[PDB]
């Protein structure tokens, strides 16, 4: 889980 | 804990108060990662870029320079970028973004008034508010909203791929297809807005080229799903608890309950670190080497630190939630949000619409940024 855009 | 479960994405928040009241920094062994949930232990390792990093470079994995983003840069890389960033969103007038923010909000609450039926918040309001307020932020026509959602989506729906590596690869299309959207943009967007302003900036900071463009899509994926995604939940909330907007509406008192909304309903529910030095994290040792997935909105709702942390308590201290991070990488648009959200409640409180549920919230199968896939209302 990786909050990247 | 399955995160895509469809029990949990229904509803994850006491999924999260089971982990913290059983362990405030929880091994994952099969996504081979810490689940930290605790407020202290959160805010303890978003603050601190020397022990726990964003640039997987720095415990030796190979990232290819064409990758590089303002996200994903530590320190010294990182300040280039960011004061970029920052310079440019500086010099945006902010009455002019304000009056475009409220003039948004407001025409598509119009359009809404006089619907006899169900309408879906999600498809009518949200998302095509915070299109085309990020894009008027960028000083750049808008895409066609339902194809951009459409991309858009792809990216988000990537950020679970360490659950459902299929996800992986339809997000690296869409991210270059958004590259190709930017590149565009900084080859003909007017001098007025922010891509006029990042790459005035660029030229004198000296920044890889390949890093401004990502870190611009950066912008305009962040802008538009984050904010779309706070929209559609503060909204279900609002639908449910109209109360909330017959406060006293002052300055002040929107303030507050801002400040709520977005600590109880902003999406980010996953905030990724990598360990460059053993450090403590609650009652564990942390290593050089692990994963670490900080589970920011669950902090938000740490009990130590918000008392009935599920209710929007109008008098708590300011400054306490982590919905935006907190330390260098902290949102650069935490500004821009609020701002826009205030208006929002404004355009609500002038329109004089009231907002009943015809059905439930309906929640997308992505568990990294929190979305709402449906909100269906009578409006009247
Ligand atoms: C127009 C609105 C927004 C813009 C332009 C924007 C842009 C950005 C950018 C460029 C970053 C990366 C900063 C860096 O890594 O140095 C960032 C970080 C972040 N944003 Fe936003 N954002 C917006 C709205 C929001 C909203 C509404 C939320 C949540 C309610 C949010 C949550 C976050 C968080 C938690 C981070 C930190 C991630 C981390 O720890 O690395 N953003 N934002
Ligand atoms: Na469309
Ligand atoms: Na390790
Ligand atoms: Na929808």
């Amino acid at each position: 889980m990786r909050y990247l855009h | 804990y399955d995160p895509l479960a469809p029990s949990v994405i229904a509803d994850p928040y006491p999924f999260y108060r089971k982990l913290r009241e059983t362990n405030t920094v929880h091994w994952h062994e099969f996504l081979d990662s810490w689940v930290v949930t605790g407020y202290a232990e959160c805010r303890q390792v978003l603050g601190d870029t020397t022990n726990f990093g964003s640039d997987f470079r720095r415990i030796d994995v190979e990232i290819p320079d064409t990758q590089l983003s303002v996200q994903s840069l530590d320190p010294p890389e990182h300040g280039a970028i960011r004061h970029l960033l920052v310079s440019a969103l500086h010099e945006q007038p902010l009455s002019t973004v304000r009056q475009q923010f409220a003039a948004i909000a407001a025409q598509h609450l119009a359009e809404l008034s006089g619907q006899p039926g169900t309408v879906d918040l999600v498809s009518r309001f949200a998302r095509p508010v915070a299109l085309r307020t990020i894009t008027a932020f960028l000083g750049v026509p808008p895409p066609d909203g339902a194809g951009f959602e459409q991309w858009s989506n792809a990216i988000v729906r990537s950020m679970d791929a360490g659950i459902e590596p299929a996800r992986a690869e339809p997000g690296n299309q869409a991210r270059a297809e958004l590259s190709r959207l930017v590149t565009h943009w900084l080859a003909e967007a007017d001098e007025r807005g922010f891509v006029g302003a990042a790459r005035r900036a660029a030229r004198a900071q000296d920044v890889p080229a390949a890093v401004l463009a990502n870190s611009l899509r950066a912008v305009l994926h962040a802008g538009y799903e984050s904010v779309s995604r706070l929209l559609g939940g503060v909204l279900a909330r609002l639908v449910r608890h109209p109360e909330l907007l017959a406060g006293p509406a002052t300055r002040d008192a929107d303030e507050a309950l801002v400040d709520e909304l977005i600590r109880l309903d902003g999406p980010v529910q996953a905030d990724a670190r990598v360990c460059v030095r053993d450090q403590p994290v609650g009652a564990q040792l942390v290593r050089r080497g692990d994963v670490l997935v900080l589970f920011i909105a669950a902090a938000n709702r740490d009990p130590a630190v918000f008392p009935d942390p599920d209710a929007v308590r109008l008098t708590r201290r300011r400054g306490l939630h982590l919905a935006f991070g907190r330390g260098a990488h902290a949102c650069l648009g935490a500004g821009l949000a609020t701002l826009q959200l205030r208006e929002v409640l404004g355009a609500l409180r002038a329109g004089g619409l009231r907002l009943a549920p015809a059905g439930p919230a309906a929640y997308e199968p992505t568990a990294t940024l929190r979305g709402l896939a449906e909100l269906p209302v009578s409006v009247r």
